[PDB]
């Protein structure tokens, strides 16, 4: 009966805190230095902090101090940890460890750590897109509004040249002002902001690229009433060079199904080059029981790859089956629907 | 309470001397920790010494300097070697009571000085 | 055609040290509603801005106390009293009035330097994950930038348990942990000998340094277990065949495939035989990794030929051989009709 | 109050150094007494300082040693030579505001070594 | 007006402490450093401390700490100074003086001294007689008991031997136990001891002097009713030794006196050896007008002098005239009485 | 007959210290009256006994509560608790009871080393007195046996009045003084140079030194005034002669004395004229010092011979001469008569 007994499973949002418990029983309380260490998935373990009622002066670590705050308490045996300003690097498993009498360096009984979890207090304006383009072709972005109200919104694009400082680019208005519209002048008919309210999306397109357009692009959402705010979003990279890289995007073909109690059914992508291309099923929703194949080099220095499910054979004529391929490289995408061949 | 007294100046000709702090309390037979650091920012933590009622007197170091453990009455006795030029610095004694509860310590015990 | 100068470029102050930043405007940013569109925000090094103040003396919710608006007509000063990491890095400021808008250049901030942390401690182990068999003598070693004399600790840690101290020492045997979790080491760099591996040692194990604050062992070596299938048993393979679609025979090629799913061994025999006559020279194989759950291998074939030669014939097959497999099916089809 | 500062560590090259207490009160146009010594038993007294609104800074010593009179906004600044090897102890500092009364002094100025 | 107001003409009796005061004005009372200077009359000045409010820690003199301490309050401007168990050698002019602002080096303005006279509580057994002796011979000593109640007392003689323990010789009892005697066993039938209760004063007769005499002689007083005391003496040295030393005591002779408004007489002392012989007049209550001249050496290689004085003629039958001449190099004294011739 | 043997012989501890002495007795001090005749005492090193404990626990008035007797029967214990500079010297302890009386051995007591004083300073002025003439150039020194750098000061201090400040360093002109009263000194002793002595310089100076404590100038340059006479005038001698006493003419000598008394100044001239026949060669001179009041001296002359030679003669005079006597006063008178 040497042990800790930890918290339990506490989740809340990025920056608030959080107060955690560890009661101490079985041998002296008011030695044994405990401790406080989180387990960040992905890596080991962590350190924060010792803690006694005799030296409570200043001994943490160094982007620790003013965060974290350890108390005690002999008359129930009971230790504290309370980490504040949580950003989201600090989703962990906590535990509280027990020094050996009066030294530090092996830790003798572990509590049994705490589910603590942080995740998007909102989704943010989380943008899409980007990437090689040549100069004078066009180029679409994207940004997923969540977590908030984006009906209501002032929209955005604010981009930030390399080192530069951020650049106005235009705003849409909301659903109320008439959608209205305004562009900085260097995209005076070049770009178009636009939005579907439907689909909490806003989206900017990008025509007769020119070098200047080299920047970072971030979708930012702006309220001004009795509740206000300004969201930035996460910025997407978007680079102009003259690199040919002669590249052609796949041709997609169905591999047509038939009966037999189990199906099966593909999509074909041939003679695509350079690598990768990337299949999603049903933009997102059919994960179970898919195989993606993986690239196979043919005789001609061009990839091919197939991707292909088991469903059952009843509902072949239900549920709706449509392959994603999206090959950036060539920055061509092509969804394509499996039915049995009508014979 | 608990009070210390030691030297006001020790020369450790080649490289050798020995420090003592002059403790205030029973003769023996409780916990306790008797530390020794380098600094009044607490820059160094030189060595620290404890023994349990059969257990002698277990003595380790810190930031590796050379330490031995010796024990008197009511009294402790650290024999400090390998000395230099720069470490030169003044040196200060600390205790801290467990039992009971709560510790009512020492002012700033004075010290020592050494070459 | 308002630009915005901010004023200074650039600043840093200890920590607890106060800071001021004015944003002088080229016209005024009281709009034609007596309203001023004004904004602060930090753009932390390496990451998206984020906004402070709405108005002018108007702080976002969820800012601390800590920053502060002012100013009125083409004068705006913001002041910060206590500058900690949070708060490092560039500060910008916009109008919001008249189109199109403005941002400042970019008011560089960080912190100058506080106590000399004398950066603190660096723990290496290797590696990331072994794959080791039961039984076999291993080794795991721990190595650190400075001289440590000796404070290491041995946490056998499975994932999701509780960490568990092996070794209060360079090399002691810690109470509660078998004889055979001993150490070793002759000067900066120690060890741990595990004579025998075990099943229960199934882990992710840790060393600890423990001289100088702060503390990070951090790492991670995940003793992983080995055998590729033997735990995992038979599967035989589900299988079916795909012919080409009308659409690709209009483009000259058509391509075939005969789709394995679902096996365990990796050992499988495919054979194309186009109206039984044994082809060999089209076909490319693929296959995917052990799956994460049934650890069980699937297979594509994908045979290939001209419309000129694909319109020649009509039988179309693929002789499956397998070991899960009590004889070898011969799933196939004819050409055109269905 | 009044609060001092003063440097943890000052190797005097060739009898050769400057000590400086970061003194913690108004400007100037007081009256006052900065003083300096050797030894927590107040073995010796090394140097003491004051000026009148005019007069400047007067300057002189009670064992002998060498003092020069040094002055700025708020701090002072002892320029002391003709150092030795014995002698070489701690060093600390001393204030004592007179107007108004009573006094409430300084903690003891953590102080200064040297070499 | 920038002075010290020094206390007033304070006596009071050894060991008993005194309050001194000393009131600061004309300049700042709370600074300069108050101190505090005692003249002893027959050399010069002295230093016990100085005081201020803020340096109340322990620097005074060697001999001083515990005895002295020195007082200040701003209300009035004042200044106290407090010697107890005063010695005799205590006594002494005491002063306050003044050192400059902040330093102690120049005393600025002196207090204007203090009377502080101390001087025998009681006159304590005070012996006489004594000095060089052959052995075998005799001599007689003294003590006279003032400032206490004499008659009453147990009166003894404890001899103290050079560099050995105290030795009892005799006590002899009041005058209520028929004037009991007792002696220690080594001076039986030698010595005897004696008192005079009407004179305040107590005898000791010693006879056959041997060597084992030699030792200093304390006077003791001793009382044990209801108000009990134990009074020693001062010590009167008495040494035996067979140093010769062939020497001869003064004859005396007589100045007759006669008429003329004024007279004079005399006492001549002739052919005495070695020097000197002391001359007292009416046993010393005759000083005013006396002159005892110098000695003079004679041919025949001995010393002689007279000694005269000046009395109004009218009184020659009334008053009473005796000179005293004590030559204890000879142990001898002798008185004689210096009438006008009967003519 | 009743010998006490103190226990233990000595003793010292430092300043604070308690102690303890016993007195073991031989036979029974207590008394057929039921009383204990013991006693304590101390003997300071070069003083005479002071008393301590009358009987046995019983304390004289005027001592204080440091010190306690104790015991009974033949056993006596006396504790002392904290020993100061007063209580130095040695012990003894004695018994009243059974004649004849008896001490102790002696327990010499004394304090082991306080605080190291580094005995304090020595301060020399030469001389204790001068008799210097008004208006001489007098330069009064002061040494010391330590190096004070420049710690002097000069008291000029009239016997009776307070202390005056003439200089406040080793030589700087203290304001008050006349410029006059300057000093001088080149390395470690220093000096006074009064340029005119004045009548108000007659005094007892005095130079302070001011380096470390404990402080004693202490010494005293009492400058006293020089004249024999000068200012003190004229005054006629009184003048007497005895004959010899009929007590010493009946030893064979015969002295005969001229009593001089109260004159100024010290000339005088004295002739013995035995029947107008003056005589020469028995007369020895005495003279006394300045009076302390009136500064007069007086004189005696001794004229002597032989009962022979005095049974002889007559007539015995002697002419005293003086200034102050207008002439020759002739004093006389006749043997054997009156
Ligand atoms: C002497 O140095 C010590 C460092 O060991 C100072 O301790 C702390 O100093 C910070 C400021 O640097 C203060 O905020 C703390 O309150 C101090 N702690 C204590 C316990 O005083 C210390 O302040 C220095 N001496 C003095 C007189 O301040
Ligand atoms: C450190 O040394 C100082 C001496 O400068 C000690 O000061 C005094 O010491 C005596 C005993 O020797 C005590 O009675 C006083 O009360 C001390 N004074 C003060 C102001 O404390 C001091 O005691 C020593 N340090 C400690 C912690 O006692
Ligand atoms: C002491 O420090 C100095 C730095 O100036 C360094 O050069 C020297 O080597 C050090 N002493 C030793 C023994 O290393
Ligand atoms: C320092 O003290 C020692 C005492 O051991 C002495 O011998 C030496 O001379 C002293 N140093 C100097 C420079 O005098």
């Amino acid at each position: 009966q040497v042990q800790l007994v930890q918290s339990g499973a506490e989740v809340v949002k990025p920056g608030a805190s959080v107060k955690v418990s560890c009661k101490a029983s079985g041998y002296t309380f008011t030695s044994y230095y405990i401790h406080w260490v989180r387990q960040a998935p992905g890596q080991g373990l962590e350190w924060i902090g010792s803690i006694y009622p005799g030296n409570v002066n200043t001994n943490y670590a160094q982007k620790f101090q003013g965060r974290a705050t350890l108390t005690v308490d002999t008359s129930i045996s009971t230790a504290y940890m309370e980490l504040s300003r949580l950003r989201s690097d600090d989703t962990a498993v906590y535990y509280c460890t027990r020094s050996h009498y009066g030294l530090d360096w092996n830790f003798d009984v572990w509590g049994k750590g705490t589910t603590v979890t942080v995740s998007s207090s909102q989704v943010q304006l989380v943008e899409s897109g980007g990437g090689v383009v040549q100069p004078g072709r066009s180029l679409r972005l994207s940004c997923a509004a969540s977590g908030f109200t984006f009906t209501k919104a002032w929209m955005h694009w604010v981009r930030q040249a390399p080192g530069k400082q951020l650049e106005w680019v235009a705003q849409i208005k909301d659903k109320s002002n008439s959608y209205a519209t305004y562009y900085a002048d260097s995209v005076k008919g070049r770009f178009t902001i636009s939005r579907d309210d439907s689909k909490n999306t806003l989206y900017l397109q990008m025509n007769s690229l020119r070098a200047e357009d080299t920047a970072v692009y971030y979708c930012r959402g702006v309220y001004y009433a009795l509740s206000p705010f300004d969201y930035w979003g996460q910025g997407t990279l978007v680079t102009v060079s003259s690199r040919t890289a002669s590249t052609k995007g796949p041709s997609v073909f169905p591999l047509a199904p038939s009966s037999k109690g189990t199906a099966a059914l593909g999509c074909l992508v041939k003679d695509y080059f350079p690598e990768p291309v990337t299949v999603s099923w049903n933009s997102g929703a059919l994960t179970s029981g898919v195989h993606t194949f993986p690239a196979v080099l043919q005789s001609s220095g061009l990839y091919s790859l197939s991707s292909v499910v088991t469903v059952p054979s009843s509902s072949l004529g239900t549920q709706t089956y449509i392959c994603n391929v999206n090959h950036k490289p060539s920055n061509t995408k092509v969804d394509k629907k499996v039915e049995p061949k009508s014979c | 309470k608990i009070l210390v007294k030691q030297s006001p100046m020790l020369v450790a000709y080649d490289n050798a001397v020995n420090l003592s702090c002059k403790y205030s309390y029973n003769l023996f037979s409780r916990e306790f920790r008797a530390s020794l650091h380098k600094g009044l920012d607490s820059a160094v933590e030189v060595c620290v010494v404890y023994g349990n009622y059969s257990q002698q007197l277990q003595v380790y170091s810190k930031t590796g300097f050379n330490c031995d453990g010796k024990l008197g009455n009511e009294s402790v006795t650290f024999y400090l070697q390998n000395l230099y030029v720069n470490q030169t610095d003044i040196y200060f004694c600390k205790i801290e009571v467990m039992y009971p509860p709560p510790y009512l310590d020492n002012e700033k015990s004075n010290g020592t000085i050494i070459h | 055609d308002i630009v915005m100068t901010q004023t200074p470029l650039s600043l840093s102050v200890t920590p607890g040290q106060p800071a001021s930043i004015s944003c002088k405007s080229s016209q005024s940013l009281v709009h034609n509603n007596a309203n001023t569109y004004l904004s602060w925000y930090l753009q932390k090094p390496g990451q998206s801005p984020q906004s402070l103040i709405y108005k002018v003396s108007n702080r976002f919710s969820g800012v601390p106390d800590r920053f502060s608006g002012s100013g009125s007509g083409t004068d705006f000063t913001l002041k910060i009293s206590r500058v900690e990491a949070e708060d490092v890095g560039v500060y910008y400021c916009g109008q919001g009035t008249q189109y199109p808008f403005t941002f400042g250049s970019g008011t560089k901030v960080e912190i100058k330097g506080q106590p000399k942390a004398a950066p603190d401690i660096q723990m290496t182990q290797s590696p990331s994950s072994l794959s080791a068999s039961v039984g076999d003598r291993v080794t795991i070693t721990c190595q650190a930038s400075q001289n440590i004399y000796v404070w290491l600790n041995w946490y056998q840690q499975k994932p999701g348990k509780a960490p568990k101290l092996l070794i209060y020492k360079a090399s002691n045997l810690h109470t509660g942990v078998p004889s055979r979790f001993s150490g070793s080491g002759s000067g900066t760099d120690f060890t741990l000998t595990i004579s025998s591996l075990q099943p229960e040692d199934i882990a992710t194990y840790y060393c600890q340094q423990g001289q100088t604050y702060p503390y990070t062992f951090g790492q991670g070596t995940k003793l992983e277990i080995k055998t590729k299938g033997p735990s995992r048993t038979v599967a035989a393979p589900s299988v079916f065949i795909f012919p080409p679609s009308d659409e690709q025979l209009k483009s000259g090629t058509a391509s075939v495939v005969c789709l394995l799913n679902n096996f365990y061994p990796r050992e499988a025999k495919v054979q194309w035989k186009v109206d039984n006559a044994l082809q060999s020279g089209n076909s490319q194989e693929s296959v995917t990794e052990q799956d994460s759950k049934d650890s069980t291998y699937s297979l594509s074939s994908t045979l290939t030929l001209s419309k000129a030669d694909y319109e020649k014939h009509k039988v179309y097959a693929c002789e499956v051989t397998h070991q899960g497999l009590s004889s070898p099916v011969t799933k196939s089809f004819n050409r055109g009709e269905c």
